[PDB]
């Protein structure tokens, strides 16, 4: 029961403009930053 | 003892010195005070008789 | 400033407890009482029952059947020109459906009562002294120990013994079944031919069906209102003077409810407001109580744990609002809540559900929110009075209050406010409906004969269970009278047999008359009365408030009788209080007194007074 | 039985 | 998998008695059954007819049955209404017995292969190898396949209308007389108010049968001795009508203000069909019960003395009570009480109180399986023979004990008003139900050559003499023939009266002390009767005993069943009286006749 | 918060007893033994109102000689004295009735709709924030409606007698079902045999319960995205085609000799655990789809499977549509139970619920759609019942997931070639003379058989009742012939009938009482259209006038067999073609007529009114 | 029909 | 009243 | 052994000196003390000899 984007700007602008999209997408800036941790970190140390 | 038709209401006046009565009865019965709801009959009852 | 009543309340203990939520799992949780009106699955399940007891008693094939042969009987009447009944017309038939089985609901209410009172009266020094020796105890014990010592063919108070005990001809009308299949909005432009008229004639306009989908008719049984009459009851005479109090007040609004179709307004919907999506601990209910019998409404708001009410006329509507003058308050109450609506049929009068909602705000600090949605949608939806004792003798010392003559209310006044305001709304429009369309279509769909249950020209049909050496007895209770006048009586008598000789007995306090008609598939003229202004009647030189009138008939297949006033819209007569029927007493223990046809002489037949007879014997004169 | 049949059924046996 | 727990609340079982809008929802849906099939202002009509069909029947003096007299007539629409709904169940078990006996292989395989399952998947098993008509062993499977004669009776609906109060003083005219009989006294009115009938079908008496058979032949006798002890049953429950008093009430005791953790519950059963009454307490987790005895009872006390005890119960408590009418017997009853005390360490409290009052007031079997097992296994046990109970002994104590209390109540209204006025409300021509002389209206939904086929089961009788057997036949055109069929072991018998409106003797018949009568030199147990009639409106059958008040024939146990066996196979076939020849009536053995056409002989 | 729909219970998940939210929830309907016991005899009482087993069996001689009077060719007769024909025509008549007064009320709302057609293309164009309930409510106003109310309650109040579901087990009490010849072919034997049903059809007639959908059920559909008054009104025939088709579907099942399916649910053995799961099992009689519906924890799969071609191992066809995996070997107790709502509504809620299935407590879904499938009683939750709304218009309109055009077609060959595979087997082993009585050749399909429709009349002009019967809409082509059975309790009667078409009516006077009387005679092409005196039409309306009538009887008989079917119309057919149906609401008085007014007459020679004497 | 209006409407057709 | 009764109370009639 | 027509009573005495007494029978049966009512069917009974 998720939805599935082609790209982290898709995502972050249909959150925007759903239904309590103002508190949705500060949850989808934490996860952009998650993502570009986990992209640094994976690359370093792929497994 | 009751030999009338229905049955009757008897009165009982323990004065009012006493502090404690208790009240046993051969057969269940039924006692309750002026202006107050008669129970179910039950074989002992404790009294003031201030009440 | 709301109302505050110094009525003694007793205490209510509460299932809930102290920290006012139930717990889970236990016995107190399943015997709750629980929302009907707001949940969906009982809302339609109590419809469904309601339905299949209306198509039981009444079915819609048997009563389109029975249109011929009404019709034909109306006709021999004879009445004047401007007052006779055609059921040719089709609204005319349909508001004789709802006139006919209204007012035999009404009649045999009225029947039982009139039992009731004669038990009472036989057996008054047992009944004085219950009502001396225990006054302590609840109205609803005290009901159950006085309709012991009386030999009453109904002697249960419960919810559950009443239903059973209830018969057919007392069963709600239920307005949609009515209002079935029946053609609306037959169309004729420009036409006056003879052929026009006739198909007009057979249709009835959008507003008396929306008029029948709303209209679901309340008949108190004598049992429900022995509990009111007996709580500060201390004589037999007392009693019986509430008894008849509390149902004049009763058929005055049944008189009303039916007045209210026979105007060219539609009828208001009770409905219920709640929240769109309910949140715990934050929930609100919104009750608005439109009585079709009745000239008030009610509005119960319960916000929080606080119950606000008020009490509203149904008369003087500016059509801006909904709602009249406020009568009485109880709080503030806001009508413009945002929510969705649910509409329901009450099934208890206004006196009833008001005395509810009093008991229920007395008891708001000591009931859970829960518990005070639970008894007062229980109440209004199916009649069904709260388990809790304490509460429901708190309900019925209220009950007797709004009926006493020291009522907050002055029904007198608002049910007289309501006659002349139905009466305007009803010259209004048939006035705009004949000069939009013309005369002859204002007169089909607006009649003027049909004006109120007791007014009207209606017939009561009988119905027979016992049978006396052959010949099955047919009882109709002739009065009281609530209007003055004179008032004509027939009987219509159909037999199997070809030939046929039945007889009809009018009893009085002092002799009864006895007369042989022996014609069949006619109207016959029985009686005919004059009523005063006070309402009694002076029949063979004695004043009368009501007669029992008895047919007899071998081989019967349907016996009807037909109640018809001299003038349209007689006029009414005040309606009696408790005062009232304490200052004049009648005796109906001769009601009860039969004849055998079979042992019946030339001699024995006229009018003959109880000294004429032995002990027993009532047939035959000495 | 109604009466509307009663009354039919009466007239035409007589 | 696991939950939020907001379903389970959903199918947790609910108090059913003790919540009033239930408990007011129940008494409605009754109340419209019974006036959905039996009519009041029907029945009222049939009271003139039924009159002269009694009086036609020529009973001897002293056992002519009086229809114009108000209490004969409400007593008679109890007892026909209470006896063929009997009527129905009993040839509902003689066709499933037929049924077993055709695929006695395959019952065999099932119940020694299928010891591991539960009851109802037995009985469902069983149902489905054999082409019964009904298939289904739950209770809404059950009422939809229930007929319109098995309906229980409402006792309020019957007695409603009836003039109860007429006062006559000292008065001996004739018109007096008729003015009084039209009336009934108080007394019966409060007997009809608390009146309920429980027929059980044969679909719910399989399940006990089927626990613990290991044989076709042992689920038979299993069948037909609960039915045995169940028919028993309801004549104790018609003749307490009879009699001049007023039978108990049911009812329950909770506490008047209740709490949420001391909460306590007191049941006492008085099922008028029964020899024996239930009293079943609820404190805690602790059931307690105690089986006494209905008959015997003293002024001061409603309870006899008790026969089994299952703990301390106090009948003494005090609190609100609530009056119910039971739709279990009291051995159904006794059944789950047995299995709920096993089960009450594993059940929470409102399981307890729910499953408990859920059987009692609507019939419903607990959707607990461990429960279902035990409770229809203690339902074997109390109805074999080595059952905790002697049924035999209460049951004739019952009869003893009814018959005295109608001579003291008659004796007493005989010295306060006279032996014309006793008669009237105390009649003696009643007694037990299948005493009376009762008629039985057939229905028939199967025409054959456009004859329709009216189907009455003879016997078993419970009574021994000489009984005989009387048709009615009410048609539209006139001038017709009708047959009559009466179907044994050996042949059948054809009749022909062409007799309309007026009652036509077709069978006398002689039942000895077993219960067995002699039809053509062979002993049968219950014959089938057949009327075949064209155009049919209405057929009525009459029963007569030639003297008042039969003697009872010992009620048959297990061992009684399995030790004569008899045919009932041929009872399904029938004939054609279209096709019917003179030759052809008469008494003719199966050896005559064709294989396949038993209308037309060899 | 994010989601829409708002359960009554907290994120807690838990709401205490006694409380109003508690009060509101929704009840399991299946899983509860009592609710299901009184909803079963509820439903018992309302059929054993209407029809009346001892009415049924009296009426049984005079529908016979009706029969037999039609005068039928050999190999099309129906003869009632059959014992199989008589169940089966008693499971028919009461079937095409019910969907008989559903067609009558959807005309009238057509015209409704027509004639305030400016107030209604502004309720649909500018109010579109309101759901599809509320819009219903303002529709059912604007338009004079005889039924305003969409609600469950107001529905069941105004429902009326005719449109009760058929209670199977009713039907079928009471009638022998085991009769052995053991090779006797004689007379006497072969009429004994034609007295008794066999097991078969026994056990179909316990697991069949009939669906018949309100029109304003359909109106919430149908307004849920229609912007103008014709697609309001497209939408209304589309989907009451689509439900018709089906019903046709559910009757032929009966005539083919197998039994049907029942639907079930199934529970875990043990009550009260953690573990909880469900299997819903629908089998639709009135269909050619079913429904498999699993919840395990708060997750929900559907799969519908096609109910034909499915051998006997397993009771599932091929899987058409899926959503999950659902597993149908799950062990535990089987409760049956008889859906109340047809395929599409049932797959409606089950894909609104999948959407909210974590947004709404496990006794919400349950509860929601057992009271939905059990008693057609729709969520109150307003925001579940708009989504369900606009997931029914989908699965009726044009781009519907389902082909149902192609799965209603083979349902019909595959059940015609269950019919020849019995047929041939049981003459075989018994012979033609047993197997033409247990399974007859001359009923086939409910819209194909030759069936009557007994009619009420509540409208008395001057004296002379009205029967209205409606002729079409035709789901077959061929030749239909019409007949009218009038009986009333006057020895000597005149009673009339009338035909209104688009322009003009057809006058006939009639005398024959108690023999049917051909009323009329039409061909139809294969569009389901007839040439009504030289104008297309898809249906007409029938008004028979009788004066002092007792019982009006109307049958419908196709001149051959097994008529071809015509294909079902959908939304673009329907659209394409407009049809007027506002002239069959006018009537005539027959006690005011002439000689010269009898006959075809067009409305042009009538006066405005008056549509009686021909004057203009 | 009841048994008694069948019974009553027989004699008065003969 | 049924059809059948009808039908048949009518040839009773005449 | 019982060969009568009905159920027969066995009255058991096992004096007042024994502390305890407790009866297993092959079959489950019936015991209760005098004229006191029967309980059940069960396989074990515990009983006071002085009861």
């Amino acid at each position: 029961n998720v939805n599935y984007y082609s790209s982290f700007d898709e995502f972050i602008i249909s959150q925007y403009h759903a239904q309590d999209g103002i508190n949705r997408v500060s949850t989808c800036v934490i996860l952009g930053l998650a993502l570009q941790a986990y992209d640094q970190m994976r690359r370093a140390l792929p497994v | 003892l009751n030999t009338g038709a229905g049955a009757a209401n008897i009165t009982f006046n323990f004065g009012q010195i006493a502090e404690t009565v208790i009240l046993k009865g051969s057969v269940p019965f039924q006692l309750a005070r002026l202006n107050q709801p008669m129970p179910a009959a039950r074989f002992t009852y404790k009294l003031r008789p201030l009440d | 400033q709301a109302y505050s009543s110094g009525l003694s309340q007793n205490s209510i203990i509460s299932l809930t407890g102290n920290d006012r939520t139930v717990a889970d799992g236990t016995f107190n949780s399943m015997i709750m009482p629980r929302a009907v009106i707001a949940n969906e699955r009982e809302h339609f399940m109590k419809t469904r029952i309601d339905k299949i007891e209306h198509d039981l008693n009444r079915s819609a094939k048997q009563e389109m059947m029975d249109r011929q042969s009404l019709a034909e009987d109306y006709n021999a009447l004879n009445l004047a020109v401007g007052q006779e009944i055609k059921l040719d017309i089709a609204t005319q038939h349909q508001l004789n459906r709802l006139g006919s089985a209204m007012y035999k609901a009404d009649h045999e209410r009225e029947t039982e009562l009139t039992d009731l009172i004669n038990r009472i009266r036989e057996n008054e020094v047992t009944v004085n002294g219950i009502l001396e020796n225990q006054k302590a105890i609840t109205a609803a014990e005290r009901a159950d120990l006085l309709l012991e010592v009386v030999a009453s063919t109904a002697k249960s108070v419960s919810a559950a013994g009443r239903a059973a005990a209830d018969g057919s001809g007392v069963v709600p009308v239920f307005g949609p079944s009515v209002a079935n299949g029946i053609k609306v909005g037959i169309d004729i432009a420009d036409s006056v031919a003879e052929a026009a008229i006739a198909v007009k004639e057979s249709g009835i306009i959008t507003q008396l069906n929306d008029v029948y989908h709303a209209f679901q008719s309340v008949h108190v049984a004598p049992n429900d209102v022995i509990k009111p009459a007996a709580v500060v009851a201390g004589t037999s005479t007392e009693l019986i003077g509430n008894l008849q109090a509390i149902y004049s007040r009763l058929r005055s609004h049944s008189d009303i409810g039916f007045k209210k179709a026979t105007v060219g307004d539609v009828i208001p919907n009770s409905y219920m407001i709640k929240p769109v999506n309910s949140t715990e601990y934050a929930s609100w209910q919104l009750y608005v109580i439109h009585p079709v019998q009745g000239s008030l409404g009610l509005v119960v708001q319960l916000m929080g744990d606080a119950l606000t009410y008020n009490v509203f006329a149904q008369y003087g509507n500016t059509s801006a609002s909904e709602f009249g003058k406020t009568v009485l308050t109880g709080g503030a109450t806001n009508t413009a809540l945002e929510g969705t609506k649910v509409k329901f049929q009450t099934k208890v009068t206004a006196q009833q559900a008001l005395a509810l909602t009093m008991a229920l705000k007395d008891a708001a600090s000591m009931l859970s929110q829960g518990e005070l949605i639970g008894y007062f949608e229980q109440y209004i939806n199916l009649a069904l009075e709260p388990d809790n004792l304490s509460l429901q003798d708190n309900m019925h010392k209220y009950h007797h209050l709004l009926t006493s003559q020291n009522s907050p209310i002055d029904w007198n006044y608002h049910d007289e406010e309501m006659h002349k305001w139905l009466d305007s709304r009803k010259t209004t429009n048939y006035d705009a409906m004949q000069k939009k369309d013309g005369t002859v279509i204002a007169d089909i769909h607006i009649p003027k004969v049909f004006n109120d249950l007791r007014n009207t020209t209606l017939h009561c049909k009988l119905e027979g269970k016992q049978t006396i050496a052959g010949y099955t007895v047919y009882e109709y209770l002739i009065g009281p009278w609530a209007h003055y006048g004179d008032i004509d009586y027939s009987v219509v008598v159909d037999t199997l047999n070809e030939e046929t000789k039945w007889y009809c007995e009018v009893i009085g306090i002092d002799g009864h008359l006895l007369i042989e008609k022996s014609v069949q598939h006619k109207p016959e003229k029985i009686l005919e009365l004059t009523v005063n202004d006070s309402g009694v009647t002076s029949f063979n030189g004695r004043n009368h408030d009501r007669l029992k009138l008895k047919v007899y008939v071998k081989d019967s297949l349907s016996v009807k009788v037909f109640r018809n006033w001299i003038g349209i819209n007689a006029p009414r007569v005040k309606t009696k209080m408790f005062n009232d029927h304490i200052g004049v007493k009648y005796d109906y223990s001769h009601f009860d007194k039969n004849i055998s046809p079979a042992h019946l002489t030339l001699t024995d037949l006229g009018w003959h007074t109880w000294d004429q007879y032995n002990a027993g014997n009532w047939t035959n004169i000495k | 039985l109604s009466e509307t049949e009663l009354r039919a059924l009466k007239k035409l046996s007589t």
